[PDB]
């Protein structure tokens, strides 16, 4: 899921009350990768959001259809929001 | 040999050095090599993702005057694809580049998207509202769309294309 | 529990799901046999009246086999 | 595409390295090796580092050459020490997982174009 962009080492007393203690400090810089998500949550959600404007193309009269179609959306979006929380 | 998924084909046997920050040392090395099983994914995943694109392009041959029909038919193909790219990368570890499963599921997600796309685009142009009667020798009558005439073709040639593509590549 | 290989159950649902999948192929046909080839030749009840038959006997001679073969 | 570019000397009376860059794709976890061959045909394993730094040589070049890896910059170096007129070969460098090999040249699926060595005494 990432990669590691830097890392750094850093030499310090921390000053407590009592005295200084010394400490080391490792520190890596990690970048999540988007190859994962790109496919798997954001095109079919674009995509769905896409065929919701298809609607707009069908005539005013043809109820069935045009509702079919952005009731269908809601499920399906509804759907991916679900499954995408269950897996995450 | 208790691998589920896999088919141990056999041992290689080696010995090499590391170089370490502390000095050198010897490594002795065996490498065991696991082939994938491939049926599961076949009858759970390729494959009705297969026979599901195979229904969104069976909207074609469908009459152009059944506007709801075919509506309902591709948004719920749509979804039905959904369902199924959902359960197929639930069984898969999260890497981040794309598995070549995961480019076969968004090439079919694609198709069926096409397909309804394709549908719109017939019904665009539709002009009378009613099917044909049934005893009649062509009142007028809607004639059948270019678009869906010439989309029989396109659209199961390209899939097939891009089956042949993609099972020659890996296989 | 997930064991990726093909077992009984899965073929089992493969079988239903290719019915299911058969039967609406079976209307998309009736539809094109209806107002495709219409046109042209100026029986779609005689298909509805092989499948209404053919199917069921087709889906319990799965199921016999499906119950033979494993049981 | 992914490329392997092969740099180093040619001719030498000696020592000698030769260089490898990798460009087109990462092979951090890929074990990068190197071939020779000589004249007649016939492909013969010299070196191999993997993930972990193990370095696994051939029979014929135990001991002489020393094989390396820059990770960071995804390279990998074969240094040749005490070379022999019967050296003379052209070496090639290769990538890709060791599956039924790490000495089998049908196990790399990546190829470098070649670097020709010469020696004379
Ligand atoms: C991830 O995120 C973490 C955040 O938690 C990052 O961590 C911090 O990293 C930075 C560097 O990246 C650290 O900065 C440095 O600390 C050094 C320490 O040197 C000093 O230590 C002496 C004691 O041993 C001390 O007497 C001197 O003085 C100062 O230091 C004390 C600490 O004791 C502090 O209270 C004051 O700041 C004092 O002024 C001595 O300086 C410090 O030298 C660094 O400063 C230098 O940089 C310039 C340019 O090089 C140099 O010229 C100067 O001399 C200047 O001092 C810097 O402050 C920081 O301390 C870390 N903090 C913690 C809590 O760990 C981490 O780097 C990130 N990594 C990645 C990969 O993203
Ligand atoms: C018009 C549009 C046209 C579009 C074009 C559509 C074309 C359709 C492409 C299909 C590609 C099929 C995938 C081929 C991939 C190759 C896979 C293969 O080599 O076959 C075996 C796997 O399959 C398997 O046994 C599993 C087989 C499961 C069979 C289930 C029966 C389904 C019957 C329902 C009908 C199916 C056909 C419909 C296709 C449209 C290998 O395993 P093997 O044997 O070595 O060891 C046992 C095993 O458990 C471990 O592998
Ligand atoms: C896959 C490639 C698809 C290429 C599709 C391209 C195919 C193409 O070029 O055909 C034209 C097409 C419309 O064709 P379509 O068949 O739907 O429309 C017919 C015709 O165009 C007239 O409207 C009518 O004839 P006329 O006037 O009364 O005589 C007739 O009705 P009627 O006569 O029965 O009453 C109509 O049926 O319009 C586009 O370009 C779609 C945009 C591209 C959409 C792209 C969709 C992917
Ligand atoms: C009107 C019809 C209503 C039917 C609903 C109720 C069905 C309940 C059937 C009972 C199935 C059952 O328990 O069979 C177990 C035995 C095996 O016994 P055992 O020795 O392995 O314990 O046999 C087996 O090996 C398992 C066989 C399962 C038989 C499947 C029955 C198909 C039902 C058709 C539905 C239309
Ligand atoms: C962003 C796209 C949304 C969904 C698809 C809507 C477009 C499908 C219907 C095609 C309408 C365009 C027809 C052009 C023909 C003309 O020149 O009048």
């Amino acid at each position: 899921q990432f990669s590691i962009v830097e890392h750094r080492l850093v030499s310090r007393n921390v000053v407590f009350a009592t005295g200084a203690y010394p400490r080391l400090s490792l520190s890596f810089r990690l970048k999540r990768n988007i190859g994962y998500f790109i496919l798997q949550t954001y095109m079919p959600s674009i995509l769905i959001t896409i065929l919701s404007w298809v609607s707009f193309w069908i005539n005013y009269d043809a109820s069935a259809a045009r509702v079919a179609l952005g009731i269908t959306t809601v499920l399906t979006m509804t759907t991916i929001n679900t499954h995408l929380r269950e897996t995450l | 040999s208790r691998l589920n998924q896999y088919d141990l084909l056999g041992q290689t046997v080696d010995s090499g050095i590391v170089q370490s920050s502390t000095g050198e040392y010897v490594v002795m090395t065996t490498h065991f090599h696991l082939k994938r099983k491939i049926g599961y994914f076949v009858i759970q995943t390729y494959l009705p993702c297969i026979m599901t694109v195979i229904l969104s392009q069976v909207s074609f041959w469908l009459n152009r005057e059944s506007v709801p029909a075919r509506t309902v038919f591709g948004v719920t193909t749509v979804l039905t694809m959904t369902t199924l790219s959902i359960s197929a990368r639930n069984s898969l570890p999260k890497v981040a580049y794309a598995t070549a499963m995961d480019w076969f599921i968004a090439v079919c997600y694609a198709f069926v998207f096409s397909a309804l796309i394709e549908f719109a685009t017939v019904n665009y142009f539709t002009k009378r509202g009613y099917a044909w009667d049934g005893k009649s020798v062509v009142k007028t009558f809607n004639s059948v769309s270019k678009i869906d005439r010439l989309s029989r073709i396109a659209f199961p040639l390209l899939f097939g294309i891009f089956n042949l593509v993609y099972w020659a590549t890996y296989l | 529990p997930k064991i990726p290989y093909v077992k009984a159950i899965d073929m089992y649902l493969m079988g239903c799901f290719v019915f299911v999948f058969l039967a609406l192929l079976e209307y998309a046909f009736v539809n094109y046999i209806f107002f495709g080839r219409g046109p042209q030749r100026q029986d779609v009840n005689a298909i509805d009246r092989w499948s209404r038959i053919v199917f069921p006997f087709t889906f319990s001679l799965f199921n016999l086999v499906y119950w033979l073969y494993y049981v | 595409q992914v490329q392997l570019q092969e740099s180093g000397g040619g001719l030498v009376q000696g020592s000698l390295r030769v260089s490898c860059a990798a460009s087109g794709r990462t092979f951090t976890t890929y074990i990068m090796a190197w071939f020779r061959q000589a004249p007649g045909k016939e492909r013969e394993f010299l070196a191999a580092m993997d993930q972990g730094r193990i370095q696994y040589y051939g029979d014929s070049v135990r001991g002489r050459f020393t094989i390396s890896r820059d990770y960071a910059k995804n390279s990998v170096d074969l240094q040749l020490d005490g070379l022999r007129p019967e050296d003379t070969a052209v070496y090639y460098c290769a990538a890709g997982a060791g599956f039924w090999g790490l000495r089998t040249a049908s196990s790399y699926h990546y190829w470098g174009q070649g670097t020709q060595v010469t020696v004379s005494s």
